[PDB]
């Protein structure tokens, strides 16, 4: 049984200190190990301040959001 | 580990383990420092290097030895050695009495490869936002070191910011009676469990008349 | 198939917005105001709105869309 | 049975949802929960569901609204 | 192990800051200190007065300047300096005859205005304030023991129940309480401090102006307006007549709060909580910094009203007491008004509790929500401001450069103007219907022009970004995107290191450095419009819409008697102010190299120095550095210093100018 | 009572009609073709630089180009006598009251001013809206890049319909709020 | 010093400071008035920290997405080096332009 959001799909980030707190990005891969507390990972078109564009994600710091659209984040 | 008997610096002139360096002014600074950081290591071949405080150095194919005033010297050559493939090195404090206190490769395994036996110290079980508010720390053991403070008080914190924004549900402390209250201290009743049990009926009675109190024109 | 999330690992979204009240709460009363929690209808309750007439169109006549503002005030 | 990072955050849930209706009561004596703190004055009621009670006027919480 | 040179900046960084404290642990002794260091700060003030007034009864001609006050000068203290000439006389001095300061604060037409005639009044009010500063000292040691009394008497006190320890949050009641400091603030110290001076004024001031009267009769009480002819200031029967209006409001308005009785007055918690604020009022830093905003408008107001309308003794007579009084109280209410946001940055950071992440009920959590709504629009003004305010100047600059003062763009200050016109048919509206008309009111509506309309967006542009650096430090003192941390850390620390694009002035304390800039740049702004349009309101009117003209006609052409004052050619009573010009451009250029320069330089200098020390011969067999290691200034104190250093260069190179442009 | 005296230099209207809220009424401006600021300071600047013309050879081109300037400054002469200037300075002043209809009002710019700057907003937010890429705003595509620039014209009314229809503006829980403030 | 103030920087700049609408030495009285603002602008750079600037660039970003105008080459202050080199060229940019006309225009009405 898959848990949290499917590959591909986008999710609204939740995370409050978090770069992209609010914004959206493709999940990349979740992982499926119960004991992982921060398994989701989340790719992002906007890279941060250290030019990462990609975090690991807990479970509950993803809503799946729709996709973006034109000129939005 | 066996840590080894690394001499003082100032008793160990003319050693044959001291690689040929050239020499300059940024040693250690004798006449007003005496504790050492010495690292020691085994090389191959006498493939010349950079010394931490200015000047080259060329080690030899056995033994090597050197003495350093910081622990960021030794570490910075032991970085220096690593990318050259050599491993087996071993960085000792020197104390001023000239006891070897072992403490680069702590458990005989670099620090970034996992090694078992280890413990995460200085961890905290949530993301860094979860820690909490300075303000709710104050005048307690964590006064302004909010990000010291141990999970459970953390919890009981959020426990309590979540409880005091329900305003109209909350309970005022009653006002203490201080001109009838407040005998001498020997002037007690003991009977502590029997304590509570007043606290359960004065609270029980303080709540009734509000409630009384309250219900009169609202 | 999908596993439900737990509601120990749910999400709080953003369905609490600034209009209303926040996890358990009640907002200010105010006098005679704008009072009670606003939801999005100026629009469609503008179309079923009589005063259309055959002078302008014929439908819901509003260029410049002063109607639609009150559901805008969301966004 | 290991404790899993969902287990912990249920216990999360669990104490946070039990301590903090727990301090609200007469069981906690905080200092913001004095008088002239966040509670209200203990038989001066003055927000109650969302409205301002009849104690706000002060005075004039016995008069008729005509 | 021990310390390095850096502990005395260190310590002294945070001298005061109570809370800071290591041996304090609770509200109870933090109010305290606070309690006796104000006791012992308004010793400082009445010793302060004392000395004013000794020194004008000692070593001054009050007794002389009183008689023919228009032409004369006071004299501030005598000067004894044995670095003077031993032979001939020095410019500050009649020949043979002592050596003497003239006066720039206004004491004499304060004292004249007040009552005073002759010099032993004066000293017996210093042997006064000597008294009640030694009454001072006395309260804080009653105070003192008065609480270590009650401490004491917790050797005697228990609830027999476990409800004794809310004993705890109540030992400080004396100097936390709010509704009953409230209640005799606004009462007492206000309203009966105003009814008593009325009092004052009826028993002396007015007495010892004119020739004997009636028994102080209400007759004593005017409604004139300003300026009286022959004095050119405010009637003291207006003055009087002014505070016994305001005591009597205010005595009034003091029976609010729930002081002494719980069945008297309403709680400010309770008026608090059913309007837009319920702030959490037990905090000191959000008492101070909302008391700090408050007496901000006061000193402006005190600013702009002792020279709009004047009202002590031939005050306006002097050219050089009306710009200094008022360049004066304009730094004092800028230095109030950034400590403002200082403190609100401060009770950000330590004294306030916000809800988890959405609840949003405090006035905090309302501002923090749209936080990043009020910068950008703040940023949106100040640059609309800069840009329209510094290209209009640089149209004028260049048109006139190009010998064309007729393609200047003036706009003219019809809002102004229109509020003055409104102001002014009022005024005259009140004045026609006297009997006793044809008054005067001096600067309350001056001749505005187009170079006034500039100087005024320039002011409010400096207001805009002193603002706008100052609210972004209170808004995002608590974390912001590039460090969502920072209410973990301290109100002041040096960075969050090189990585993450580097975080040069990150902390909310690097904010109030920032702003501190922008607070000197709109003060000088401030204090140059006003005294250029002192010294010539004509050249001002027409030639002030450029630049070119303020750098000119204002700063090169009023400079000249200060640079002569000591030269190859003599000296005159100008040197100090010479001297102190180039002293303080010394001091504002020497605080650049701790603003540029920073840290790691220096500290590898240091090195280097302490290298040469440890190895020169003696020096090695006596010190060896390990007591008090010499350390470079950390980078927070070197930010301080650099601070303080410009502070002081930009504030004292100006009182020189003034005096040698109006004297 | 002189109220020029009363309050140090300046005088008031003292008269309440419509006809004086026209900045042409204000006592402190005059017409610049008959205030004497205006007619000295322009005979100055055509006296220097007649005094510079002298100074060349008669045939030069340097002549010429002088006669142009005088040419020049007195057209602007001519040009500005409608426009008001104050009654002490003589230089013209530009009416910021929103009267539409008067030599040197800032109506006319501010209008012509917020159109153009309404339309580079407008294109610049089209093209980005358009090219949702880094890559688009390194390496411009030039054809979109004029064709937004073409298509600005409308920003007004087309901004508009935006703004009502829901197009512009975005949900603040849609865009990155700021720092953190709490959550203990 | 006084000295230098007065019969060097002072009386020996009337020639630049009165220099308007007089023909041969007017951009040299415009450039003296640039050369102030350069060399003050500089400061700005030069005692600022770039963490600052980054998050009022991040607040102003803010404004930026809510009316769907996202830049996607990411606003970034300048970096450290960057504020000190930008700092130091406008520092020495305007005070050579202060120094280069005070002399120039002194020289040329002498002359
Ligand atoms: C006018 C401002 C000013 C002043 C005075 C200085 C002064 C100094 N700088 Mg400096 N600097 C400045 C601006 C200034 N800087 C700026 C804007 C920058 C740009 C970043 C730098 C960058 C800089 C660097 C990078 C370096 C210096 C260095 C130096 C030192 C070498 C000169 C020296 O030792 O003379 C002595 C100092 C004086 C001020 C001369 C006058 C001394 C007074 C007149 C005599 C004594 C007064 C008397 C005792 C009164 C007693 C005090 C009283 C309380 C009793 C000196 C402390 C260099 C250094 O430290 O190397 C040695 C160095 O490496 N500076
Ligand atoms: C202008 C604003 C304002 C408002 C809205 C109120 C409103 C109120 N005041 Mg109040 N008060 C005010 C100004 C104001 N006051 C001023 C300026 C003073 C100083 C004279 C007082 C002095 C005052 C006292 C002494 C008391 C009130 C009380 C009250 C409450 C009962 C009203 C009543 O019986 O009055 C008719 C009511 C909430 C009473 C109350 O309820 O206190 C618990 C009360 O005892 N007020
Ligand atoms: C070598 C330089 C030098 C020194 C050491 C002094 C020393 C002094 N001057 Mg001085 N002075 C100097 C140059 C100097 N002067 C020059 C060049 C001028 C301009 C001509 C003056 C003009 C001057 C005046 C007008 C006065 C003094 C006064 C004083 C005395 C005040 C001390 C005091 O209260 O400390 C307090 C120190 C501080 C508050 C600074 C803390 C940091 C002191 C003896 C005053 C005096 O006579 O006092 C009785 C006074 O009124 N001086
Ligand atoms: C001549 C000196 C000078 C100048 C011109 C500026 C100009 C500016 N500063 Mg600045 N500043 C300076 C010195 C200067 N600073 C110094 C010495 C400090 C101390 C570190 C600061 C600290 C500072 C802070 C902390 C802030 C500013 C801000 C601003 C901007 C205000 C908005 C505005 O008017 O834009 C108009 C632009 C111009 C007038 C520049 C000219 C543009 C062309 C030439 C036309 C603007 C870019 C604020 C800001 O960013 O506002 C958005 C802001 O937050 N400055
Ligand atoms: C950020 C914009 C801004 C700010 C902060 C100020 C601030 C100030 N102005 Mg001011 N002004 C502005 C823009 C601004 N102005 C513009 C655009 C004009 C037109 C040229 C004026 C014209 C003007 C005059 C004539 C006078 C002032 C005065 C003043 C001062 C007193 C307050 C007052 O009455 O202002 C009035 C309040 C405003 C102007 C706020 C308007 C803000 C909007 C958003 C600016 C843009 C409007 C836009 C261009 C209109 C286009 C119309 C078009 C569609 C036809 C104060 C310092 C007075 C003064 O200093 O006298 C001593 C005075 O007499 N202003
Ligand atoms: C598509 C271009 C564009 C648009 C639509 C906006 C729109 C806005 N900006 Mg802005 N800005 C831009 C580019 C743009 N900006 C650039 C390139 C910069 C870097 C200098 C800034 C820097 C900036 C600051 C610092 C601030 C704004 C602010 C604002 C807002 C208030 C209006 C304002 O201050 O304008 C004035 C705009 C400026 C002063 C910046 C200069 C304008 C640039 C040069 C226009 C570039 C357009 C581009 C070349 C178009 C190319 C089209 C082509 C490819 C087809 C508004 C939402 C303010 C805000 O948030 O308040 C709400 C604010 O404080 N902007
Ligand atoms: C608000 C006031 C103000 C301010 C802030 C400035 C700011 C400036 N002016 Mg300036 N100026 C002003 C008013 C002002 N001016 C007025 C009213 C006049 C009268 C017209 C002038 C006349 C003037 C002239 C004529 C010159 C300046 C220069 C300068 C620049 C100096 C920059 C620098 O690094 O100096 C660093 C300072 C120095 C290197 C020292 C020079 C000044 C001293 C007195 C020389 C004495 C040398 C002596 C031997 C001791 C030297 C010590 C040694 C260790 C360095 C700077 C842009 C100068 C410039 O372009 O750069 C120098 C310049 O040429 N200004
Ligand atoms: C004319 C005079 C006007 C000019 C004075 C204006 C100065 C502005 C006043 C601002 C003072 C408050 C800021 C302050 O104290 O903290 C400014 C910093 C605060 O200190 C910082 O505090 C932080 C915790 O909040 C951390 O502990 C930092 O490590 C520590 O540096 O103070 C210092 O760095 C002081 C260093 C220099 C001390 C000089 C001693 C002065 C002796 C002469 C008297
Ligand atoms: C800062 C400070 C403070 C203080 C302040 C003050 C208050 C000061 C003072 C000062 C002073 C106030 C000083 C004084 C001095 C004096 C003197 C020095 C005197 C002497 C005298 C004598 C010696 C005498 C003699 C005699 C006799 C014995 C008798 C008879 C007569 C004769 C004369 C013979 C406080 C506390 C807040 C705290 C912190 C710090
Ligand atoms: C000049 C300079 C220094 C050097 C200044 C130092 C090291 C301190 C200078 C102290 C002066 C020389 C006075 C020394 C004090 C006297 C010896 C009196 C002692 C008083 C104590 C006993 C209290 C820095 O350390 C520094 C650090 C970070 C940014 C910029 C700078 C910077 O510009
Ligand atoms: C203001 C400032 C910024 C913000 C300034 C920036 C980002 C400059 C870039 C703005 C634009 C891109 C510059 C382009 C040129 C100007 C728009 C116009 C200059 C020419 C005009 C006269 C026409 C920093 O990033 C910074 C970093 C480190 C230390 C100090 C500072 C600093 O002081």
């Amino acid at each position: 049984p898959w848990v949290g959001p499917k590959k591909g799909s986008w999710v609204k980030i939740l995370r409050p200190e978090s770069y992209w707190f609010q914004q959206r990005g493709q999940v990349v891969n979740v992982n499926q190990k119960p004991e992982v507390k921060y398994p989701v990972t989340v790719k992002f078109d906007s890279v941060n301040y250290a030019n990462v564009n990609t975090n690991g994600y807990a479970l509950w710091e993803v809503i799946e959001a729709p996709a973006p659209g034109p000129g939005e984040v | 580990v066996v840590a080894e008997a690394i001499p003082r610096p100032e008793d160990l002139l003319d050693s044959p383990k001291f690689p040929m360096f050239e020499g300059s002014t940024g040693g250690y600074m004798s006449r007003s420092t005496r504790e050492r950081h010495a690292i020691t290591w085994t090389a191959k071949g006498q493939a010349k290097f950079e010394m931490p405080t200015g000047g080259f150095a060329i080690m030899n194919q056995g033994e090597n030895l050197c003495y350093f005033r910081k622990k960021e010297q030794c570490i910075a050559l032991g970085k220096q050695l690593r990318k050259m493939k050599i491993e087996n090195y071993k960085i000792y404090r020197l104390k001023k009495d000239g006891t070897v206190i072992f403490m680069h490769p702590a458990d005989g395994v670099f620090p970034e490869k996992v090694n078992k036996g280890r413990v995460q110290v200085n961890g905290r079980p949530f993301t860094i936002r979860g820690n909490p508010q300075q303000s709710e720390l104050k005048f307690t053991k964590y006064q302004g070191k909010g990000y010291e403070a141990d999970p459970l008080t953390t919890m009981f914190v959020k426990a309590r910011v979540m409880a005091f924004a329900d305003v109209p549900n909350l309970f005022a402390l009653p006002q203490p009676n201080m001109d009838e209250l407040v005998p001498a201290e020997e002037v007690d009743k003991y009977t502590r469990q029997e304590y509570t049990t007043r606290m359960m009926e004065a609270l029980k009675r303080v709540q009734d008349d509000r409630a009384a109190k309250a219900a009169k024109s609202l | 198939x999908x596993x439900x999330x737990x509601x120990x690992x749910x999400h709080p979204k953003h369905m609490l917005v600034a209009g209303v009240r926040g996890y358990e709460m009640e907002w200010q009363p105010i006098p005679g105001d704008a009072v009670k929690y606003p939801k999005p209808n100026s629009e469609e309750m503008f179309k079923t709105m009589i005063g259309a007439d055959v002078e302008t169109g014929g439908e819901a006549w509003d260029p410049l869309g002063f109607h639609k503002l009150f559901d805008r005030n969301f966004d | 049975y290991t404790e899993t990072v969902a287990d912990e955050r249920l216990f999360e849930q669990v104490y946070l949802q039990y301590t903090s209706e727990y301090l609200k009561g007469p069981l906690y004596w905080h200092p913001d929960k004095l008088q002239g703190w966040l509670p209200d004055y203990p038989g001066t009621p003055m927000i109650k569901e969302g409205k301002y009670t009849s104690h706000v006027i002060g005075n004039l919480k016995a008069f008729s609204s005509n | 192990g021990r310390c390095a040179s850096s502990r005395y900046l260190q310590v002294l960084g945070s001298i005061h800051d109570i809370e800071c404290g290591f041996g304090i642990d609770n509200t109870l002794s933090l109010n305290l200190q606070i309690f006796t260091a104000h006791w012992g700060h308004l010793t400082i003030i009445l010793i302060w007065v004392s000395s004013n007034l000794y020194h004008i009864a000692s070593n001054a001609n009050y007794s002389l300047w009183v008689k023919n006050p228009i032409p004369s000068m006071p004299i501030a203290h005598n000067i004894w300096d044995p670095h003077f000439t031993n032979s001939t006389s020095t410019p500050y001095s009649h020949t043979i005859i002592t050596t003497i300061l003239i006066a720039y604060s206004g004491i004499y037409n304060q004292l004249y205005t007040s009552g005073f005639n002759t010099i032993n009044q004066i000293y017996k009010t210093t042997f006064t304030f000597s008294c009640l500063a030694v009454i001072s000292i006395l309260l804080a040691k009653i105070h003192i023991n008065t609480h270590s009394e009650l401490l004491h008497k917790l050797a005697s006190h228990t609830s027999q129940i476990p409800s004794f320890f809310q004993l705890l949050y109540f030992l400080d009641v004396a100097i936390s309480s709010v509704n009953i400091r409230f209640n005799f603030h606004t009462g007492i110290l206000v309203g009966l401090f105003s009814i008593g001076y009325t009092g004052h004024l009826l028993d002396i001031t007015i007495p010892a102006s004119r020739a004997p009267l009636i028994h102080t009769s209400p007759s004593y009480l005017t409604f004139f307006g300003g300026l009286k002819s022959n004095t050119s200031s405010l009637y003291l029967t207006d003055i009087a007549h002014h505070h016994l209006a305001i005591g009597i409001i205010s005595i009034l308005t003091g029976h609010l709060y729930s002081s002494f009785r719980a069945a008297l007055g309403t709680y400010i918690r309770d008026i608090l909580y059913t309007s837009h604020l319920t702030h959490s009022i037990k905090s000191l830093h959000l008492a101070l910094s909302l008391i700090l905003a408050s007496c901000t408008p006061l000193t402006s107001t005190t600013a702009q009203h002792i020279y709009s309308l004047t009202p002590y003794f031939y005050l306006s007579y002097d050219h050089i007491y009306s710009t200094a009084l008022y360049v004066h109280h304009s730094y004092i209410t800028s230095f109030l008004a950034i400590a403002s946001h200082a403190h609100t940055a401060i009770t950000l950071v330590r004294d306030w509790v916000a809800p988890l992440e959405q609840e949003s009920s405090s006035k905090q959590i309302r501002i923090h929500t749209h936080k990043a709504a009020i910068i950008s629009h703040l940023s949106w003004v100040s640059l609309w401001l800069g840009f329209h305010t510094l290209a209009v100047y640089s149209h004028n600059d260049t048109c006139i450069a190009f010998n064309s003062p007729s393609k200047q763009i003036l706009i003219e200050a019809s809002n102004g103007q229109l509020i003055q016109q409104a102001s002014g048919k009022a005024l005259y509206g009140t004045i026609n219907s006297i009997n006793n008309y044809n008054k005067s009111f001096d600067s309350f509506i001056h001749p505005i022009s187009p170079g006034d309309l500039y100087v005024h967006h320039a002011i409010a542009l400096g207001l805009h970004i002193t603002v706008l650096i100052l609210l972004k430090g209170g808004l995002e003192a608590r974390g912001s995107k590039l460090m969502p941390d920072k209410m973990e850390h301290s109100f002041g620390f040096s960075c969050d290191g090189p990585g993450r694009g580097g975080t040069c002035d990150i902390s909310a304390w690097d904010s109030f450095y920032l702003a501190t800039f922008w607070m000197l740049n709109s003060n000088a702004w401030i204090s140059f419009y006003f005294h250029y349009k002192h010294l010539t309101p004509r050249q001002f009117s027409e030639s002030s819409t450029y630049l070119e003209s303020w750098f000119r006609d204002y700063l090169w052409f009023n400079s000249t008697p200060l640079i002569h004052g000591y030269s190859t050619l003599g000296a005159n009573d100008l040197s100090v102010q010479s001297w102190s010009f180039l002293l303080t451009h010394l001091a504002w250029a020497s605080g650049f190299m701790f603003l540029i320069s920073w840290r790691g330089y220096w500290q590898e200098l240091i090195d280097i120095i302490l290298y040469i020390h440890l190895k020169t011969p003696i020096l090695i067999n006596l010190w060896n550095g390990d007591i008090y290691t010499p350390l470079a200034l950390s980078i927070v104190q070197a930010r301080f210093i650099g601070l303080v250093h410009f502070s002081t260069g930009l504030i004292l190179t100006y009182p020189p100018f003034i005096i040698g442009a109006t004297s | 009572a002189k109220p020029l005296e009363m309050f140090g230099g300046v005088d008031i209207d003292l008269e309440d009609t419509p006809a004086h809220w026209t900045i042409k009424a204000s006592p402190v401006l005059e017409p610049c073709k008959d205030n004497k600021k205006f007619h000295k300071k322009l005979k100055d600047e055509l006296y220097k630089v007649k005094k510079n013309q002298q100074k060349f050879a008669e045939g030069s081109a340097a002549y010429a180009r002088f006669n142009k300037k005088i040419k020049m400054i007195e057209l602007r002469e001519t040009a500005y006598g409608d426009r008001l200037c104050g009654k002490k300075d003589g230089l013209p002043r530009t009416i910021a009251t929103g009267e539409w209809n008067v030599r040197g009002s800032a109506m006319w710019p501010a209008a012509i001013f917020l159109y153009i700057a309404g339309w580079i907003g407008w294109a610049g937010r089209s093209y980005l809206i358009r090219t949702n890429d880094a890559a688009k705003e390194i390496n411009i595509d030039v054809p979109l890049a004029v064709t937004c620039m073409a298509s600005g014209f409308s920003w007004p009314v087309a901004a508009w319909q935006e703004i009502v229809n829901g197009e512009m503006a975005v949900p603040n829980d849609q865009i990155h709020n700021g720092g953190p403030w709490n959550q203990s | 010093i006084n000295g230098w103030l007065r019969n060097l920087l002072w009386s020996e700049a009337s020639q630049v400071i009165q220099s308007y609408a007089l023909s041969s030495i007017c951009p040299y009285g415009f450039i003296f008035l640039i050369g102030h603002f350069i060399w003050a602008f500089s400061l700005m750079f030069l005692f600022s920290g770039r963490a600052y600037w980054q998050e009022l660039i991040e607040s102003i970003l803010w404004s930026h997405h809510k009316l769907k105008i996202i830049p996607h080459i990411q606003p970034r202050a300048l970096s450290i080096s960057q504020g000190r080199a930008v700092g130091f060229i406008h520092y020495t940019l305007g005070g050579i332009g202060s120094t280069w006309a005070f002399i120039i225009s002194r020289l040329l009405v002498l002359t």
